[PDB]
């Protein structure tokens, strides 16, 4: 028995944010919101499906209605950005459960291009016959995990391995993926012409063989 | 105030055996029943268990049996969980939650102490950081940094305080089965990436930052 609830919001600032928490024997039972910034631990914000503890800004309440418990966030800060979950329990009311977790955001990091460097064979690298260059983004808003690297030939999947978008510290994310290549294939290759696509755009990074 | 404590990283292979201590304080020690609940990365947050901080009995979530097995010392002031049969899947932190909130009323886990965090990896780093030509624009293309590094929480950065400005982490991307800590130090200068001081690279094996060389050579 697991409750259900929509994965992920988003929500302009200054507009409320509605967040549900759904389950068959939710009625008799209470539930508790509770806030996690990213890594973070989470920190209640609503208990006992009305009232929110000591320290709370008053912009968050809590509702209740057949099955269907609702959490109102009236005028959505920019600190507000993070993962709100239900806790409840099940029928037999000795396990505890936690709802799926919705990533509440609000409208946005600065939006960039994406920038492709790609760092220069090493020493040992061409010794043991795996030259290779990786390519990191610097900052992307909502970068995509999209990876192709082109050197002297189309996209290969071998060549490149995409990697998760790290959030940056300047107000925007970070996305950093390890390309390995043998280096035959980029002696082969007339350049190592890598091209890395994040924030809906595609920077292509030529070096020399 | 309420002080909970926890252990601190703990990495074993999978199907070892893995031992984290909670320890709790500031409360009045007759009943506080103290949650456990694990998070994988990115994933939702599943409820492990709880345990009594003075009584004793213990009731274990219901799709977790065996392996789990948790047993405090009340004199010690502190609760033991022991999981046996590691899983790829059990990479996670480790959460504790107990109570501190001043309107009355259990079953509101108030405070989360800092976690523990358990993977699986191995160890490795890299050499040279690069062997390029200086770069017309005023970036470093190719900054301190071990390629192919499976060594989780890998620090290669310079060892000196320049070329550590500008620079942005690079993320672990594991695809293969060694983890691949690259973490990138661009040194984001022209003249910087001619002469880039020496990367250290402390890797698992050694929490300490190890000596290592690692120069842009631009």
């Amino acid at each position: 028995y697991e409750l259900t609830q929509p994965p992920s919001v988003s929500v302009s600032p200054g507009q409320t944010a509605r967040i549900t928490c759904s389950g068959d024997a939710l009625p008799k039972q209470y539930v508790y919101w509770y806030q996690q910034k990213p890594g973070q631990a989470p920190v209640l914000v609503i208990y006992k499906d009305s009232e929110r503890p000591s320290g709370i800004p008053e912009r968050f309440s809590g509702s209740s209605s057949g099955t269907t418990v609702t959490l109102t966030i009236s005028g959505v800060q920019a600190e507000d950005d993070a993962d709100y979950y239900c806790q409840a329990a099940d029928s037999s009311n000795t396990e505890y459960v936690f709802g799926t977790g919705t990533k509440v955001t609000v409208l946005q990091p600065k939006a960039n291009p994406t920038v492709t460097l790609f760092p220069p064979s090493s020493e040992e690298l061409q010794a043991n016959k795996a030259t290779l260059v990786c390519l990191i983004s610097d900052f992307y808003p909502g970068a995509v995990t999209v990876a192709w690297k082109a050197d002297g030939s189309p996209v290969k999947a071998g060549v490149e391995t995409t990697k998760p978008s790290k959030q940056s510290n300047n107000k925007y994310a970070a996305s950093s993926y390890l390309s390995l290549t043998p280096e035959q294939w980029k002696s082969h290759r007339s350049y190592s012409c890598q091209v890395t696509h994040e924030g809906s755009t595609v920077e292509k990074t030529v070096a020399p063989t | 105030q309420v002080q909970l404590v926890q252990s601190g990283a703990e990495v074993k292979k999978p199907g070892a055996s893995v031992k984290v201590s909670c320890k709790s304080s500031g409360y009045t020690f007759t009943n506080y029943i103290i949650h456990w609940v694990r998070q994988a990365p990115g994933q939702r947050l599943e409820w492990m268990g709880w345990i009594n901080a003075g009584n004793g009995n213990t009731k274990y979530s219901q799709k977790f049996q065996g392996r789990i097995s948790v047993t405090r010392d009340t004199s010690a002031s502190a609760a033991y969980m022991e999981l046996s049969s590691l899983k790829s899947e059990d990479t996670a932190l480790y959460y504790c939650a107990t109570l501190q909130m001043d309107y009355g009323g259990n079953g509101d886990l108030d405070y989360w102490g800092q976690g523990t965090l358990v993977t699986v990896s191995s160890a490795s780093t890299k050499g040279p950081s690069v062997f390029p030509l200086a770069p017309s624009s005023k970036s470093t293309s190719g900054g301190t940094a071990a390629l192919g590094c499976l060594v989780k929480d890998y620090f290669p950065e310079p060892v000196t305080v320049s070329w550590n400005s500008g620079a942005l982490t690079s993320g672990v991307h594991t695809f293969p089965a060694v983890l691949q800590s690259s973490g990138l130090y661009s040194l984001s200068s022209v003249v910087t990436v001619p002469s880039s001081s020496l990367g250290t690279q402390t890797y698992i094996c050694n929490v300490n930052h190890k000596p290592s060389n690692t120069k842009v050579d631009k």
